[PDB]
C-alpha cells in the first residue's frame, strides 16, 4: 500500500498474509475458521502456501499469529478462461486446521449480492496489506491501510487501454499518490457499515502504483458472494 | 426501505402496507427494537474488539 498508514494491532482482524516460495507475497481475508478468500493470480500454481492470521508486524512476534497450511485451493472456475484479462480474479483457500477466533482473528462479513453492491456504492472503502509502500519499492513491515474513493466507470475506462469488466471496479485518487500495490493482491477492500465491516472487493491489478491518472482495479465481490457462500460451508 | 434503509442497521426488505422487515448477517441477531443488530457470538464478523 502506497501512501497509507500503519494499522493498529487488531484493527483489521480479518486480514491474513500468504507465504510460500516468496515471503508475504499476497494478502487474503478470513471467510470463516476454515476458509480464506484471496486473488486467483496469487495461487495459480498449486505450489505449497501457508496462511498467517493475527499478523501485524511481519519481522516481529506479537504472540497473536496463527499459522495454517493450505489443503485445498479453488480458483473461480472462469479465471483464466481468457488469457491475461484478470477477469474473475478470486480464489478460496481451505486451511488444514481451523483458526481459533479471537480479537485478532475475526472473519469479514459477507452480505448478499444486492447489499454488497449497495455497500460498494456508498463509495468509500478501506484496503490493507503488506505489499510495496512505493512503486518498485520495499514491502511493509507493519500492516498498512488506506481509504480509497470509488471511481466512476467512465473515468476508469478512460484511464487505461485495458478492458475493465463488469466484474471489476476502480478506486483511488484523481491526483495519485495513494494506492494498493504489488504484494497487496488478495487482500480486502472493505466497507464499514455502522461499525460492522463487509467485504466489497479483492485487491487485484493496476498499472504501476499510485500514478496520477491511474486507479487500482479490484474484483467486484458482489458478483461472487453466492459462489463464496456455496464453497465455504461448514458442516 | 427507500430512505435510510428503512432504519435497518444492516438489511431491509419491503413488505405489504409499506412496512419493512429488517435482518442481520450471520453472527448477529435482530434486536428487540426490530431495527438494530446485536452480536450473538463471542467474535462476530466484521467487528473490531481489540480497540
Ligand atoms: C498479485 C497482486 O499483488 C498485484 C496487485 C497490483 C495492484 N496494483 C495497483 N496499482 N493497485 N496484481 C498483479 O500483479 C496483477 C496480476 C499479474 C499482472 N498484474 C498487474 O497488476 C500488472 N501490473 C498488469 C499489467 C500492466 C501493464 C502491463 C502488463 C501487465
Ligand atoms: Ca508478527
Amino acid at each position: 500500500v502506497v501512501g497509507g498508514e500503519d494499522a493498529k494491532p487488531g484493527q483489521f482482524p480479518w486480514q491474513v498474509v500468504l507465504n510460500g516460495k516468496v515471503d508475504a507475497f499476497c494478502g487474503g481475508s478470513i471467510v470463516n475458521e476454515k476458509w480464506i478468500v484471496t486473488a486467483a493470480h496469487c495461487v495459480e500454481t498449486g505450489v505449497k502456501i501457508t496462511v498467517v492470521a493475527g499478523e501485524h508486524n511481519i519481522e516481529e512476534t506479537e504472540h497473536t499469529e496463527q499459522k495454517r497450511n493450505v489443503i485445498r485451493i479453488i480458483p473461480h472456475h472462469n479465471y483464466n478462461a481468457a488469457i491475461n484479462t484478470y477477469n474473475h480474479d478470486i480464489a478460496l483457500l481451505e486451511l488444514d486446521e481451523p483458526l481459533v477466533l479471537n480479537s485478532y482473528v475475526t472473519p469479514i462479513c459477507i452480505a448478499d449480492k444486492e447489499y454488497t453492491n449497495i455497500f460498494l456504492k456508498f463509495g468509500s472503502g478501506y484496503v490493507s496489506g503488506w505489499g510495496r509502500v512505493f512503486h518498485k519499492g520495499r514491502s511493509a513491515l507493519v500492516l498498512q491501510y488506506l481509504r480509497v474513493p470509488l471511481v466512476d466507470r467512465a473515468t476508469c475506462l478512460r484511464s487505461t487501454k485495458f478492458t475493465i469488466y463488469n466484474n471489476m471496479f476502480c478506486a483511488g485518487f484523481h491526483e495519485g499518490g495513494r494506492d494498493s500495490c504489488q504484494g497487496d493482491s488478495g487482500g480486502p477492500h472493505v466497507t464499514e457499515v455502522e461499525g460492522t465491516s463487509f467485504l466489497t472487493g479483492i485487491i487485484s491489478w493496476g498499472e504501476e502504483c499510485a500514478m496520477k491518472g491511474k486507479y487500482g482495479i479490484y474484483t467486484k465481490v458482489s458478483r461472487y458472494v453466492n459462489w463464496i457462500k456455496e464453497k465455504t460451508k461448514l458442516t | 426501505c427507500n430512505i435510510k434503509n428503512g432504519r435497518c442497521e444492516q438489511f431491509c426488505k419491503n413488505s405489504a402496507d409499506n412496512k419493512v422487515v429488517c435482518s442481520c448477517t450471520e453472527g448477529y441477531r435482530l434486536a428487540e427494537n426490530q431495527k438494530s443488530c446485536e452480536p450473538a457470538v463471542p467474535f462476530p464478523c466484521g467487528r473490531v474488539s481489540v480497540s
